[PDB]
RNA sequence: AGAACCUUACCUGGUCUUGACAUCCACGGAAGUUUUCAGAGAUGAGAAUGUGCCUUCGGGAACCGUGAGACAGGUGCUGCAUGGCUGUCGUCAGCUCGUGUUGUGAAAUGUUGGGUUAAGUCCCGCAACGAGCGCAACCCUUAUCCUUUGUUGCCAGCGGUCCGGCCGGGAACUCAAAGGAGACUGCCAGUGAUAAACUGGAGGAAGGUGGGGAUGACGUCAAGUCAUCAUGCCCUUACGACCAGGGCUACACACGUGCUACAAUGGCGCAUACAAAGAGAAGCGACCUCGCGAGAGCAAGCGGACCUCAUAAAGUGCGUCGUAGUCCGGAUUGGAGUCUGCAACUCGACUCCAUGAAGUCGGAAUCGCUAGUAAUCGUGGAUCAGAAUGCCACGGUGAAUACGU
């Protein structure tokens, strides 16, 4: 019966699974308390059950991996969008106007030869 | 079990001589496991491309060594002598390591 | 780089295959710190009596084509500028430029 | 500093004419490049004549310079000064 | 820039208070993107003032604000020989912005040992309308006033 | 130094390889000298030959050389009797089992490489540059090249100041990677000096 | 893309002169292998083994030896004789040509004009009509999906458990590659010259070139490089070659680019979480033992999605210090040592104990950056015995501001 939703967000990739229940989360094995120490984590993984009065309703098992702790609970918010969107289907236009369903494409932009940066120039001098 | 180990720069090459092993696998033998792929080795280089001096002046190249992890489950009498007898295209590398 | 540089480095190279073996013991048996002083002392000595050149930190990386010592690369065994060069012309294998 | 397990370094050759010198009993200036070899206790009262890249410029051994090297009393550079 | 007006980026609002100005003050606080960490300031500037003028947390801090914001701001024009300074209408947007920037400052400057508590101090001043943050807003308001011929 | 090599830069879409082989980090040197010695050997060798590309290909411990040349007859002389002397001497500067093959290189106006050294020849033999450079790209475009460039640098006509001067015809698109661009470059050691001659034929663009 | 020796091109001495590096004959010796004394070493003198492929036997091809010369050699000069390669204006949107026409002609026209665009981008007009090189597209990468294939990668649901995906297994998911789909102002409305377009919105992972890279037109600067390489006067018992030591690391001073700081958004201590991308066989080197530590010893696993480098750090929690030249800061110097290496004096890195400069945000002025950017945090790689704060890569956290010309 579980529904499931893959999240991803800067070099993060959540493995978010909804199930109907209480409204316990795990990340890894461990509550999300204890996952992110970080309040706003907590917040941006929160925000889309917040958005749709989904929160009491739903369990949901979470492991991801890579990435630091930001852009994972941005993979793992995505997941959660995903799995409402696979599992109600009409919640989407909330979503969207939320900007969560949107995969947020911003990478780390590489190193350049010449820069000592993405793109930070090095000193510039005429003398 | 076979455990054979291709390894190439063309990476479209490296598939047709997989493909092929396949072949010469599944004819003699039976339950070939499958080509499955590695991770490619992308092996990259800067070099300066003044004669002299102009240090912001690079070329960065790459190697692209492409895997193919083929296996072979049941190593029969007809199959393992047929893959040896079988010489594959050239620039790919195979390994063949039984057990 | 010059003819007689690159002949320099070949001899080099020549002295550090024929002497490998007996260098190799002698730096072992300075190592060994269950081994007497006084072996220690002739091994450290019998080592300073072989040549200079014997030495592999001697040998000096050039370009196989050129004998440039500096701008290397191990892999290809040729400095940078020849190796582009090669690049160009699809004569080392799989090396195309490189974005990502 | 060299290692203590390795001991003190002379040049071999330097250390045998220091020896020769020692039997003989005599106090003549030993001309050497080694620079880098270690000073003895069997050295002291020799004068050695250590190169400084240019000329050998004589070197009365003591008591005080055993642990040194020849080549720390054969200053190589010569600065007077700027003005 | 020349070509092309752009629409302004995105902001999350805080996790404590689920405040956009908040967030952007938090931000403007910050330093070498360390956000976690000048946030937890923020938020131990925003107790103590609480604590201090009771009424809320984000309510105090708005009290605050709105005694350092400038309703007019110069620039130079110069297109005389000397330099003429113009008075400008600040927008709302940018206003905000302003005030929250001069109390950080203020902040930074301060003599107080930690930097929440310098923040706290700071906000303080401003609530009840003495300080560096307003003495700066001032100092801005005097400037349009003595240019106010210029329009 | 301002242009890209234009066979450099196509060498993963529409241009191949000419060293075709795998090997680890320990032999890859070592081959690489390999095939610099057998091509120098060669390029030596079949001189009077006109040969255009040489391709090195070694499968399982042997050498298979495949010489693309516009007079085969030259190359093999009496039938397999040169071939087979050229073998042997790439076995040594190899130190494997050698195999030489023999491609006919059809249409060798349309072939640049072939075109560049036939103008280094002229050059050398002491023609009008320009009457050489508008042979090359008169006859490529008679032949069926799609275009031509063909560019000689330096010392023309004996002169002080040196100086480039390039004939194209046609269309010759570069900064189009699925164009089949055939770059190549050759150089007449003339009694004034070194003869640059670069020339770039366009056979047509590649679908796919 | 790495000067202790080497590198090295420079200096000081000691030496060699058809030569260190090649080809050629003549004729002495099979090559080579081992060892001895003098010498800083280069070199200059000794003792042991071998005679292989073939001879109407005037001998041969590999590899040393000697003399003759033909020659070798030159990082010697000219980048203002050159090729090649490179910078540069500038990834700026330009630069041209054919035919026609205009003008005595140099030339013009096309290429200007109305709009528009990132774009000589596109349309419309028009003595121009066409074409080429460039602005675009094709290529790599990144953002979503699908199919295929699942170990060394994965664990949703199943059973077992040493509560470790570890072991039965499962092929879902991540991930891994290979092949497809997708974005074209294609759809909607308005503005616009019946247009090219523009402004908004719908959908969508992505929206107007989606982000980044590669890609550098004709040309300019007698721009750079004869010391990578090649190449059109000079040296040839020396401007060539070998060696040991020294120098390239000097130090009244001036400038460039960086790192570390001046502190509390911090320092110190204890606990504790989350990466990516790479390298590895004369190599990476677990575990265990010893060492305060750098390391040492033993020694598996591994040419590697398996093993090793390898603990990410900033962060988070708790404690402490309380604005001091400090529990900030680490230069400098003394002692003692570890490793690499024939060898760390000149002149390596790292460790321990001590020592604890200047420096409290920097004059005139001056640089970078518009987003996953700057800022900050670590990680890796190349060269490399050893020797990075440099260079080239990787992810973490992550802003401000753009009214306008």
């Amino acid at each position: 019966n579980q529904y499931y939703g893959t999240g991803r967000r800067k070099s993060s990739a959540a493995r978010v699974f909804i199930k109907p229940g209480n409204g316990k989360i795990v990340i890894n094995q461990r509550s999300l308390e204890q996952y992110f120490g970080r309040e706003t984590a907590r917040m941006v993984v929160r925000q889309p059950l917040e958005l749709v009065d989904m929160v009491e309703k739903l369990d949901l098992y979470i492991t991801v991996k890579g990435g630091g702790i930001s852009g994972q609970a941005g993979a793992i918010r995505h997941g959660i969008t995903r799995a409402l969107m696979e599992y109600d289907e009409s919640l989407r236009s909330e979503l969207r106007k939320a900007g969560f369903v949107t995969r947020d494409a911003r990478q780390v932009e590489r190193k350049k030869v010449g820069l000592r940066k993405a793109r930070r120039r090095p000193q510039f001098s005429k003398r | 079990r076979i455990r054979i180990r291709l390894k190439a720069f063309d990476h479209r090459l490296i598939d047709q001589a997989t493909a092929e092993i396949v072949e010469t696998a599944k004819r003699t033998g039976a339950q070939v496991r499958g080509p499955i792929p590695l991770p490619t080795r992308k092996e990259r280089f800067t070099v300066l491309i003044s004669p002299h001096v102009n240090k912001d002046a690079r070329d960065q190249y790459e190697i692209r060594t492409h895997l193919r992890l083929v296996d072979i489950v049941e190593p029969t009498e007809k199959t393992v002598d047929a893959l040896m007898r079988l010489d594959l295209a050239a620039g790919v590398d195979v390994q063949i390591s039984l057990g | 780089a010059k003819q007689s540089m690159k002949a320099r480095e070949v001899k080099r190279v020549a002295l550090a295959d024929k002497y490998f073996a007996k260098r190799a013991e002698l730096k072992a048996i300075i190592s060994d710190v269950n081994a007497s002083d006084e072996d220690r002392w002739n091994a450290v000595l019998k080592l300073q009596t072989l040549p200079r050149d014997s030495s592999p930190s001697r040998q000096r990386n050039r370009c196989r084509q050129t004998g440039r010592p500096h701008g290397f690369l191990r892999k290809f065994g040729l400095s940078r500028i020849k190796v582009r060069e090669a690049a160009m012309r699809g004569e080392i294998p799989g090396l195309k430029k490189a974005s990502w | 500093p060299r290692s203590l397990k390795k001991g003190p370094f002379i040049d071999l050759h330097l250390l045998k004419k220091v020896e020769k010198a020692v039997e003989s009993g005599d106090k003549k200036p030993l001309r050497t490049w080694s620079r880098r070899s270690t000073i003895f206790p069997n050295m002291i009262g020799l004068t050695i004549a250590v190169h400084n890249g240019r000329q050998h410029v004589p070197v009365f051994v003591t008591d005080e310079m055993v642990g040194h090297k020849l080549g720390e009393f054969a200053p190589t550079r010569t600065y007077r000064g700027h003005a | 820039p020349r070509r092309r007006v752009i629409g302004q980026r995105k902001i999350l609002p805080d996790p404590k208070f689920g405040s956009e100005l908040l967030a952007k003050f938090v931000n403007i606080l910050m330093v070498d993107g360390k956000k976690s960490t000048a946030e937890s300031i923020v938020y131990s500037a925003l107790e103590t003032l609480a604590q201090r003028s009771g009424k809320s947390e984000l309510e105090a801090f708005e009290v605050a604000l709105e005694n350092v914001r400038p309703t007019v701001e110069v620039k130079s024009r110069r297109v005389g020989g000397s330099t003429y300074q113009v008075p400008v209408e600040v927008r709302p947007v940018r206003r905000n912005a302003l005030a929250m920037r001069w109390i950080v400052e203020a902040a930074r400057k301060r003599g107080d040992k930690s930097m929440a508590l310098r923040l706290a101090n700071e906000l303080s001043d401003a609530a009840e309308n003495k300080g560096t943050a307003v003495k700066k807003r001032e100092d801005v308001h005097r400037m349009a006033e003595a240019n106010k011929a210029f329009a | 130094g301002q242009k890209v090599h234009p066979n450099g830069i196509r060498l993963g879409i529409v241009k191949p390889w000419n060293s075709t082989w795998f090997a680890n980090t320990k032999e890859f040197a070592d081959n690489l000298d390999s095939d610099f010695k057998v091509r120098q050997y060669l390029t030596k060798e079949l001189a009077k030959a006109s040969v255009s590309r040489i391709v090195i290909e070694r499968p399982a411990k042997s050498i298979r050389v495949t010489i693309h040349t516009a007079r085969p007859g030259i190359v093999i002389g009496k039938k397999g009797e040169d071939v087979e002397k050229l073998r042997k001497v790439v076995a040594d500067i190899a130190g494997v089992p050698a195999q030489i093959n023999i491609a006919e290189v059809r249409k060798p106006e349309l072939d640049a490489k072939l075109v560049a050294d036939s103008i280094t020849s002229q050059l050398e033999r002491r023609v009008m540059f320009r009457r050489a450079m508008k042979r090359a790209v008169q006859n490529a475009m008679r032949l069926g090249a799609k275009g031509i460039k063909v560019e000689v640098s330096g010392r023309l006509g004996g002169a002080e100041i040196a100086r480039t001067e390039w004939y194209r015809e046609g269309r010759v698109p570069l900064h189009t990677l699925r164009a089949d661009i055939d770059y190549n470059t050759s150089e007449a050691h003339t009694t004034y000096g070194v003869i640059g001659v670069k020339v770039w034929i366009f056979k047509g663009e590649i679908l796919g």
